[PDB]
């Protein structure tokens, strides 16, 4: 016998596919682990940085100044040429109140929909985290019953005829496990990382209203004076 | 920092044996 | 709140499992 | 004998029912997945084309005349017709904002029906999901205990003489297992899909709103100039 | 003897009573099952008839006309004719998003309220759909237990021997899976068809909103 | 020689007995919780039905002051109704009554939902209980295990009959994990529906004095016309 | 939404308890 | 001579890694524990005192001086710096709904970010308390196919050899619970912690508002 390959080549057809099955379910895990995880911390990175510039502005003219260097595919940068949107197909109306309503509109359906793009892969991981235990779990009962037929088949009780099912058992028990611990890891963490983001995501949304909105009842003002 | 060190200080005293 | 309040099910599932599996090479061994 | 099939054939009529069961619960569930998936991709795929049609509207009437041609059964057609059909009701009516707060509250509420009308047969999958490993080891509990009462009186000793019963028993908890995992699954992937669409009809229906908001504080400036 | 009764007498107290305790918890799934699908078949099938005669109407005093011919306990009655009451309650006033305001908040609290009456038996149906499994594991564990205790008193044994006892461990479970069962597909049946019927007379009571609105501002327009 | 319920816990090794003595003491504690909170929630919810059914026929907020009156020191409605009255007398000096409105809403919700978190005190131990005990009896189930195949290897013996009494040991620290784990479970669920009855309800009696603190105020500006 | 949609399996712990038993008796013969 | 240490001390390479694994998870959660009890005791205290002082003020110039000796760190002097921040940064306008608006969403936004800041450490507890029994599962499983194995070779056909290999194994998975328990009573008790602390803050974020909601209304009053 060999410590686990002679083991898994010995398992049942049955055993063996749910065996690759996770180890898929593995794969699939780790990749889109480090294929998201390189853009979430460029995201969170780049808008750190763009909040930080951000931070000092006291009007929306002035923000647009500061943020106009920004990349092209700038997250700050796509929400303040948002508002100013609003702003222009705006520019016949004498009722501010009108653009502040739909501005505040707009930048929480553009925040959200973020929101949901940088959740893309996360269905995988919540799945596989929930699924993998049980399906181990029917992998060791197919082990278990081979025991048992192995008992039936030879009429004996000697350990060498349950051998073979409680291998396939260990081994789909152990195989579940593996696919199980990281997704449950993996999930939580993006999961913080999520929050985190998409509450900072929230924080420069809510500074560009709050700019705006003052600037439209200073001019308000200055037009009433 | 000390919450740390008391931490690794009292499974110190519970490992012993 | 998001607090613990609930039996989860798979350890309990999975330590059985492990106790069945002892049962199933000492019992026959001896 | 010592198959899956010859031990279906010599097994007890309730772990019979129970098996048959779990096969019309494991056919349901690929029967809705398949019907449901190729929906969702149609309405999916539709409202996508609409929404980049709708995204280039800059007046409520030009989305009318845009959205002119679409399938009658369109979600976007319906919002549209929906937005005007409020606006024609309230034809007598100088309060702008009642018409605003009318015409949201109508959206909002269709959006919701519409998304809950695409989740219509999600309670077959999660009752599946939920109750097919309890029945499942009905199966194994039964099969245990009508081979058991047997050797109770038959005064058996060789675990053997058992084990034929012991095997049929844990194939019903293995088929219990192959019935919950896909609905688990497709129970959760539905729930997934049925939240991304239900958000893009909202972005839709944001775009109507929008449109109706704008033009009316519009021709409001151009009533007061 | 090989009976399901003579095993049950045979049985220890503390099985004995859990038993009992989930028989009597079946029993009371289904108690609740025919108690709440009767009335809730025939209220469900009454809201959509009047929502059918409601969905034509233009103005709030048309769709009361509508539904002045409803029965007394008709849910949308009840919400036409408390709108109709948070109007007369200030007729002497003309702040007309006053009225509306205080109309939307009694609605939404009243359809809240019929909403929470409608779902009142589903903790139970929750509750015994959850925990009887582990009801039934407690008394197997116990079983088990007992039958460890019985190889204890002796270095005799025999499969033969612990069978009645094991078999009674199973049976314990038999029953925490047959009162298990139930519970949970009645349970989101119900919960189902009570989102169903939230809804309903939730775009009733919108309606309602809308009728009132519209009438209102119109009316308030005629002094143009 | 021989052994029974209490006589397998007379002989258990320390860690076990220390654990069947922990879940003894989270049985005794969730028991006190219950009957110490039930009598609470009957006096609590008995006394709020019989102050909303007397404040259902008020006409006015003065009226229901008097209503009110004799409640008592402990009364919820009599709190919130001064509530509403409070903002009246710090707002005397104020033509604007839309801020009134607003801030008797804002205050009498927070009081609403400062009243649903205090009904709540104790349920941390319910909640944490129901959790914790199934593992905290796995974990005395799992060393009693343990001190069995100890037993073996530092005895040299193979007969099975000398473990039954050690793997009784270790059932029965889940046989009490499971008398912890359920009515502990059990009641935090009912708690949990109980709690929001009771908030629900008070909310109604709350909507109430909006209601007739709005209409009042609505009236009083109707009578400078 | 208050439906129950997710896979509770814990009865499989009392066939497990079952075949520990019949194991402990009858294996060693 | 197979006592902890020395099953520790005679175990497989790959299940002294998972004891090591989960005694350091046993570690940082109790590091957790000592860290995070004595921040919420002591900001828990002080936010108690701050409200207590403020509940007596009247007007949001009488609550700026009781705050003004608050230390810099003060959580109740940081908002009502927030909302007097919003005053002088507005102080050529007169849309006070604006201002009272602004202000309003710039309190919920910074206690969001105080409730969210605070909860640094929950991500390893909720974590360990999810992952720790199945890695000491792992553990066990690994240690018991190790021993199979070892029975599958050099067949040695006395149970007494295996019985080391069952307990070592076994091992694991109590290590596995006792770093597990900890951390869901933990995390438990800093939820429920997080819940009051979150919901006294906003209480004081609450009668900031209210202070200066009454003040601007009182101002426009008398200006007239």
């Amino acid at each position: 016998d060999l410590s686990v390959w002679g083991m898994y080549q010995h398992a049942d057809i049955v055993v063996k596919c749910v065996m690759i099955g996770l180890i898929l379910a593995s794969v699939v895990t780790w990749a889109i682990f480090f294929s998201k995880s390189v853009e979430f911390f460029n995201q969170k990175r780049r808008l750190k940085r763009e909040q930080q510039l951000l931070a000092e502005a006291r009007s929306l003219n002035q923000a647009n100044d500061i943020a106009a260097d920004f990349g092209s595919k700038s997250l700050s940068l796509h929400l303040l040429n948002e508002a100013q949107n609003e702003l222009e197909l705006s520019e016949g109306s004498d009722d501010n109140e009108g653009i502040k309503e739909r501005t505040s509109f707009r930048l929480e359906r553009r925040v959200a929909a973020v929101g949901r793009q940088m959740g893309r892969g996360n269905g995988y991981l919540a799945t596989i985290g929930a699924i993998s235990p049980f399906v181990g779990l029917f992998g060791t009962v197919w082990g278990i019953m081979n025991s048992f037929i192995g008992i039936a088949q030879t009429q004996t009780t000697n350990l060498a005829v349950v051998a073979p099912g409680i291998a396939e058992a260990l081994l789909a028990t152990a195989i579940g496990l593996v696919a199980a611990i990281p997704a449950v890891v993996i999930y939580n963490v993006f999961a913080r990382q999520i929050g985190g983001f998409k509450a900072m995501l929230g924080d420069v949304a809510a500074q560009v209203l709050l700019l705006q909105s003052r600037d439209l009842d200073l001019e308000a003002s200055a037009a009433a004076h | 920092p000390w919450p740390t060190l008391l931490s690794v200080c009292i499974h110190g005293a519970v490992v012993a044996g | 709140n998001g607090e613990m309040h609930d039996i989860n099910v798979t350890p309990f599932i999975d330590v059985m499992l492990v106790l069945l599996i002892i049962f199933m090479v000492a019992a026959p061994l001896a």
